[PDB]
């Protein structure tokens, strides 16, 4: 495991007093949630919730009360920070339709006004291909005029077209691997091709923080699932040794296969995976590697070929390379790259290849045009400029925030910047105070992150010029002063 | 225990099985059809012009100029990509308009929009059904329903296809098991998962008795209307309108917008009490990007066209009647389907010992028909994974666009080819 | 300028004690509970605890 | 496991009083052996034993005393019943040179007289091919005149001749298997081809009573050795199931191979192996079979092809068929038969094929002539008569002894007849009382049999006409009356 | 623990490895030489007449008319088979006469006769050495000695070939380990197992220092004289007569009668105190048939011929001297052996990377020599099993029968063939 | 004919008690030991054990 360039990442620890105050806040919310539920049960207070129809009251209750506890008493209070209905192209600036609630977020009414020119830090266009004008849009319009929107049958039967073959060969040339196959949903890609590779009698070693698609795909297959600590290579090595030695749990036979599920960039944490050590342990212990590159396929790398170019390694070492066109290339879809044996086996035994409708034609045209723009096949220098500008934006933004006194996670080269808030009231407060200042931020808490660590994730882009970053930094500094979000000991 | 030396030499011995088994080269699924141009009526498959009898386009809305114009307008407005989940700046206004249009069209309170047709019913079932519950799923249920049931950890009970005696038998046995232990029976929910018009058979489910069984035995019906959404009923609301059953008795109606509406996606409609749980516990909804705006606008325009003239359902019904009546008389094949079903099957009357020989006989029939300018397709299943694996069968799909003469010629072509090949 | 300082202190109280999310009557309930408990403890200290603690506090203040 | 003909075998149990008296006798012998050893140590009594040379008295004692206890105090008292120096062809009647000891069996002096016409019941010529005249002897004389006695080099280098190839093809035709290879010693055959087949990581399931060659061959190879009860198919099945399930002892990996070592006829017991059940369990549990047919290759079977013809089974089911020419065919040697893959692997990787001198030419000529006589290739009816006469002799002898009141072991069809004595004085007494009446018998005790069960093994032959059997039966009846050897409850 | 069902399905999965691995077809050991007629001087190998330079027949006693006549007389008397072990009517009078003749010839008390040359020293060692004892065996010890040591469970210590510094080093380390624990050192016996003239090298062991080391360090010498029994010394008593060492110092001298005497078998000679244990604890003796009488009479007649004229040892010595002196000068080969050794080696001066290439080069030399009417052979070893595996080497064997001219021609033929092939 | 019967009984004794193998002085040692122990037990029964056992034996004999 050799790192040609330095690999420095900082996850500063939760303070003491902040953890104590987080716990006090969660306790207050829990007690008052119990009180509100008690008042709701005795019908002393009117409830703005739907109730099962009168002819089905004798049925077993569909939802158990405690199951939805956190949803009704905590999430519903700050629900206004999510599902914001934008009404324009999600470029560097997006138009958000204004909505207000008189029932304390139980029901939303859309006021007439639309908020214009909101700086967008929640959209995923890392390379800034989300535009309503350009070569990609005109090509998609041509394909829409000719082929039409949507295909009406599965790939195997009649739903395979020429555009799908063009996209698959283009992807195979892009990554550098021998062959690749394209699907209509990255979630579907994971959940429908992980069960094909492994089965009963195999071990799946998955990271602590994997996307729900990878966990669901592992669960659907019968393979035993063991979880190692997030980017802790000692734990991976110990698990590999114990798995190879002690064999299966009950009948201590050797494992048929051992598969390691890892991601390129973990969106919440922002940490890049230690790929060279993963490949070293893989080759040493004869395991197989599944690499989800949803977030790193267009961002990382001097020419944006992924994380394997970023580290400089060989794409042929990674066994299965998943990926998604939603983030960078600006069009929904997914893909899997590997050797031709793997691709043929998947083309035969993939659940979505057999039972699911294939991609749309305008979407594959947009993906093809974006890939040709990145690779320089178009002949113009848009592909080179976007990656350099994204790298400059990432370094500038991370430096400026870390020198203001905040706490930020992840490797210094990852575009996603999770700032940390740590308290349940500040999750709502930060979102509302940003939106009052014309910045859109994504705040995430308990359902997607550990309870104590509540964050505001920024997603940088090549669309953000330096003036937009300057304005966002000024307003984030003002709000951090307002809410006391500067928990950093080392820097100030 | 174990000394170190044998540990390293054990680690050295162990050799893993290859990732992918060597697939045989003579696999019919391996060779795909290369449909140049749009997969419309009078398509071009493998370089041969063929009238399209294989694409689930019942109303002929894929190539309609109004649909294309609406999709182009929305593409000019918003672009191709949404760039985020429905929770993080990924909810456009077209998504809300489409959800409201679906809810109004199906005469219900709420509807929810999924980005992929498989995921809608592979993610609706795991949200409501948890570990310990009981599901009485029909035997001939599509793969999406099977994977949805597997994703949840409930106890699956498969009854015979469209056989209410078997369902009532299972329900009574469950009543006895409930009376054995009441404390557990107080916290167990019972679901009946059925499909409105099965793809694996082409037959329609008897809702008049399913509703009565649900009301008598304290169950909850989950209906999948994918294939019957836009084809069945005077106004094309599904099987509930065909039977006249009230829309409230059925809890959750899940369908996909890919077949009749001709735009990728899926949707589940129901009362807000049932639907609002999916916005937070539906994995295909929370953890994936939203539907691209152009597809949503295409679906809205398709819904408009369905709402304007409801005669296309009648003409599709009469074309299904004509082709089903004409197909009676194949020497070597039998028709598996109904005079109302749009897409039905042609199976082998007398099956040989091996399934592969049946598959290759049907493939010979398909190829000979294709050379004669009629494009058919064979039903494709995952043999290793299906719980109830249907017999191999050619698939015949009907549509409002195919003329009467094309239907008669398709019947005659299939007759001659099947009599020759089966001889 | 003192009033703005006091108002921001109160806002910090709301943020820290999770009362920011709660409806106004919930805030009144919690504030009344806190003041009641504090007054009870103050009376208990007045009657049971020695006045030397009060002397120490007065010395610290001045 | 189907037996076309009945499979009846009787092993009558040791009586009570006989076991008690055996133990009392062994106790008396042990106490007086201790007393004699004590007198020998204190030099009170002169010892007729060699002592280490005076320059090597300070060396560590070569033999530990207790190790040789049984040899000096029990075996030496009745040593005169073993190593009898015959001086004629061991046919139906052999000439034994007379020897006497004045030092109580410590040293033997050969008196002039030679005992003539001793009925021989200790020699192994089941088919009676041990003659000094006949076609076989003349053919061996021709080969001796031409080739000469003994070959002077290993098989691989220059010691392979044409006679060896003729013998190997003839053996392969005889048994019916595809190929076979010939060695110069059956002991060497086992001890030098068992280690080639198996190694570390394999299991060897050996019978309770196997010849020392099979045990030595199993020990030389590293395979784990487990012993199942003698001809107890329940124990074999349990061992097979536990071995396949629980795997290797320490690291519970699956076994590379499982090998079952069995014999045709067990010489001491006289019991024929339950071959059909062995093959049934072999096929069911996917094991391999090694079948030593030293005693059954010329005796058992309607035409004497072994025990596989006796049971009527297929020779192709038995994986490795060992065998020995010493017993029936009247010439020293050994052989292994099997499929050509096995024979080629042995011709390459057999210890004796590489490092040991091959067979002699006159011996292979004698084996070839005997096999051609048995198979009827000679054209004369000697091959048919000998097997029928041996079967008649076996049935007649076993019936007559079992109806006199003795105890006899083994299947009713095996030529070896172990009569049972049970006491340590009667072992010597029976041998001496037989030899006084002109019968030669083989008496065996503790070193080769369990301590309580001491036997006198008879080996029948096709040379024994009915008059010889009548005389031997009369004298055995007289001696059994004399020594009280009739311990049978059921018959008298 | 484990339920039954998984037990049967485990038993069903398990598939054993094949009994015999697939041997490569291009194995030189697989093709054997078919020596038509007797393997005497001027033999016929593979259809080509060749002067025999490959058979261990040092004195030329295989084809001697007296030996054949004696064997024929004994065959007429007793027959071919003995039909029993030495304990059960299998001890003829010729066996006792041969044992006595061997004991008188070697000037010792007792000798014991084994039916197979390998078994004599594969069964002498396990009888005396038990678990816990120490054996200082030479490194270049034949396979029979290695299997004898493995059969017993003693602790084997291999010292360097003919290197008394290494033996003294091992003995001193054992003295230290003894002083560490005296109670165990009182019941441990120390053996030095050496060979009189090694087959793997052709060199002779230094008994003058082995005897002194034995007497100083309380050890016991087991000597294997197989190759030196009938060739070395004025009267051919082995290496003890060549060195003049007393016969009593060596405990057990084991040899085989196959090489010089030209009759199958083996024998161990020594004092009765040592030998008499083998009659009861020697497995190759107790549990196997006795030597056929004709071979024993042939061995007796060979011993008579050796006792009559002792000049054949001198002539064999001078022929070994002549051939060893002439073989100096091969371009590509080196002589590994001594001017006294009858059978020595020709090895490759500079070895290639792979042993197989050396093996095939030597095989080419052997074949080219055979076509020129000189029959050589290559030393054959078990590569997987040898503890110390010697380099590949042609083997040159000398005998009293080969004329001087045949020796000169053999030297010249090997020179020309080796220079041509190695070029 | 009684003497031959007694002699064969003695021979059976030698066979059963393994004394057949032992040298004559070993037989004399064992016989003396047996007779000594038997006489000691007989004296012990005479002095300690009741005479009713002797009466029972006499009744059995007659």
């Amino acid at each position: 495991g050799l790192y040609k360039r330095p690999f420095n990442e900082a996850f500063e620890e939760t303070p003491m007093l902040v953890a104590v105050l987080t716990y006090v806040g969660y306790g207050v919310l829990t007690l008052f949630g119990y009180l509100r539920d008690f008042l709701r049960y005795w019908r002393i207070e009117k409830c703005h919730h739907a109730t099962e129809r009168e002819e089905q009251k004798d049925f077993v209750s569909l939802y158990q009360d405690f199951e939805n506890f956190y949803t009704r008493n905590l999430y519903m209070r700050i629900r206004d920070n999510w599902n914001r209905p934008i009404c324009s192209v999600p470029g560097a600036r997006v138009d958000i339709m204004e909505r207000q609630s008189h029932d304390y977020n139980w029901s939303f009414k859309y006021t007439g006004n639309i908020i214009k020119g909101v700086i967008n830090m929640g959209s995923y266009n890392y390379l800034g291909f989300a535009r309503n004008t350009g070569s990609c849009q005109e090509a998609a319009a041509k394909v829409l005029e000719e082929y039409g929107a949507g295909v009406c049958s599965t790939r195997q039967e009649i739903g395979n077209l020429d555009k799908h073959e063009e996209l698959e060969e283009l992807v195979a040339r892009f990554l550098g691997v021998e062959a690749a196959m394209a699907y209509g949903m990255g979630f579907a890609t994971n959940s429908m091709n992980i069960p094909a590779l492994v089965g009963k009698g195999c071990l799946i070693l998955s990271d602590e923080l994997n996307h729900a698609s990878l966990v669901l795909g592992a669960r659907l297959s019968g393979a035993t699932i063991r979880i190692f600590k997030h980017n802790n290579m000692q734990s991976l090595e110990k698990l590999l040794k114990d798995a190879i030695v002690y064999g299966q749990p009950r009948t201590r036979r050797p494992w048929k296969k051992i598969l390691i599920l890892v991601e390129g960039i973990y969106s919440m944490e922002g940490s890049i995976v230690r790929l060279p050590e993963v490949i070293a342990l893989k080759k040493k212990y004869k395991a197989y590697l599944y690499l989800d590159e949803a977030h790193s396929i267009g961002a990382l790398g001097p020419t944006g070929r992924g994380v394997v170019e970023y580290f400089g390694l060989d794409p042929e070492d990674v066994d299965v390379m998943m990926g998604t066109f939603t983030k960078s290339f600006g069009a929904s879809g997914g893909y899997i790259g590997g050797k031709k044996e793997l691709i043929d086996y998947l083309r035969t035994h993939s659940h979505s290849a057999v039972y699911a409708t294939s991609l749309s034609p305008p979407v594959v045209e947009q993906i093809i045009t974006s890939m040709k723009c990145i690779m320089g096949q178009d002949g113009t220098s848009l592909g080179k400029e976007c990656v350099q500008q994204l790298a400059e934006n990432t370094r500038y933004f991370r430096r400026r925030l870390k020198e203001m006194g905040f706490i930020i996670y992840g490797n210094e080269d990852s575009p996603v910047v999770p700032l940390m808030l740590y308290m349940p009231a500040k999750i709502g407060a930060f979102g509302r105070e940003m939106l009052k200042r014309n910045i859109g931020v994504v705040v995430v808490g308990f359902p997607a992150t550990p309870i104590i660590e509540s964050r505001a994730r920024f997603c940088l882009s090549a669309a953000h010029t330096k003036e937009i970053l300057d304005t966002a930094l000024k307003e984030i500094d003002e709000v951090g002063d307002l809410l006391q979000l500067k928990y950093s000991r080392h820097r100030l | 225990d174990l000394t170190v030396k044998e540990k390293e030499e054990l680690i050295e011995e162990w050799q893993p099985e290859p990732l992918v088994p060597p697939v045989p080269k003579d696999h019919p699924a391996l060779n795909y059809n290369i449909v140049s141009g749009p997969p419309s009526h009078k398509t071009v498959v493998n370089g041969k012009e063929c009238i399209n009898f294989a694409s689930f386009n019942f109303l002929g809305l894929l190539d309609n100029p109004r649909v294309k114009a609406a999709a182009l307008a929305s593409l000019k407005k918003y672009g191709v990509g949404t760039c985020g989940p429905r929770g993080f700046y990924g909810t456009f206004d077209v998504h809300l308009d489409l959800e409201d249009r679906l809810a109004k069209f199906m005469k219900t309170e709420e509807a929810i929009i999924y980005s992929y047709g498989f995921a809608t019913i592979a993610s609706a079932i795991p949200a409501y059904s948890k570990r310990g519950d009981i599901v009485f799923v029909d035997r001939a249920a599509c793969f999406a329903i099977q994977k949805g049931l597997q994703a949840s950890r409930s106890d699956i009970k498969l009854f015979k296809h469209n056989d209410m005696a078997d369902l009532e038998r299972l329900l009574k046995e469950q009543e006895i098991e409930d009376q054995k232990n009441p404390r557990k029976a107080r916290v167990t929910r019972r679901f009946i998962v059925v499909e409105g018009l099965y793809m694996n058979t082409g037959t329609i489910c008897p809702l008049p008795e399913l509703v009565k069984l649900k009301y008598k035995y304290k169950a909850r019906i989950f209906l999948e209307e994918s294939l019957s959404f836009g084809v069945l009923g005077e106004h094309g609301r599904g099987v509930t309108e065909h039977y006249g059953i009230n829309i409230d008795d059925i809890d959750l109606i899940s369908a996909n917008m890919e077949n009749a509406l001709a735009s990728i996606g899926g949707f589940c409609c129901g009362r807000s009490f049932v639907i609002d749980h999916q916005r937070l516990s539906g994995q295909g909804y929370c953890f994936s990007a939203s539907l691209p705006p152009l597809l949503a606008a295409a679906a809205i325009e398709a819904l408009n066209i369905m709402e304007e003239n409801p005669g296309i359902f009648a003409v599709l019904k009469e074309k299904c009647g004509q082709i089903h009546k004409a197909l009676q008389g194949i020497s070597g094949l039998k028709v598996v389907g109904e005079s109302l079903s749009p897409a039905f099957h042609l199976q082998l009357e007398e099956s040989t010992g091996s399934r592969e020989q049946d598959v290759r006989l049907l493939q010979e029939i398909v190829d000979q028909c294709m050379n004669r300018s009629i494009a058919l397709t064979q039903a494709r299943y995952l043999e290793k994974e299906e719980k109830c694996l249907p017999p191999p069968s050619i698939r015949v799909v009907v549509t409002v666009e195919q003329t009467e003469e094309e239907l008669e010629r398709a019947a005659s072509t299939i007759k001659e080819v099947a009599q020759a090949v089966l001889l | 300028r003192a009033w703005k300082q006091m108002s921001w202190f109160y806002y910090q109280y709301l943020l820290v004690t999770a009362l920011y999310m709660l409806e106004p009557w919930e805030r009144t309930v919690f504030n009344s509970m806190l003041v009641s408990i504090v007054g009870m403890a103050l009376y208990t200290g007045y009657v049971f605890m020695p006045q030397h603690i009060m002397a120490i506090l007065h010395y610290f203040e001045i």
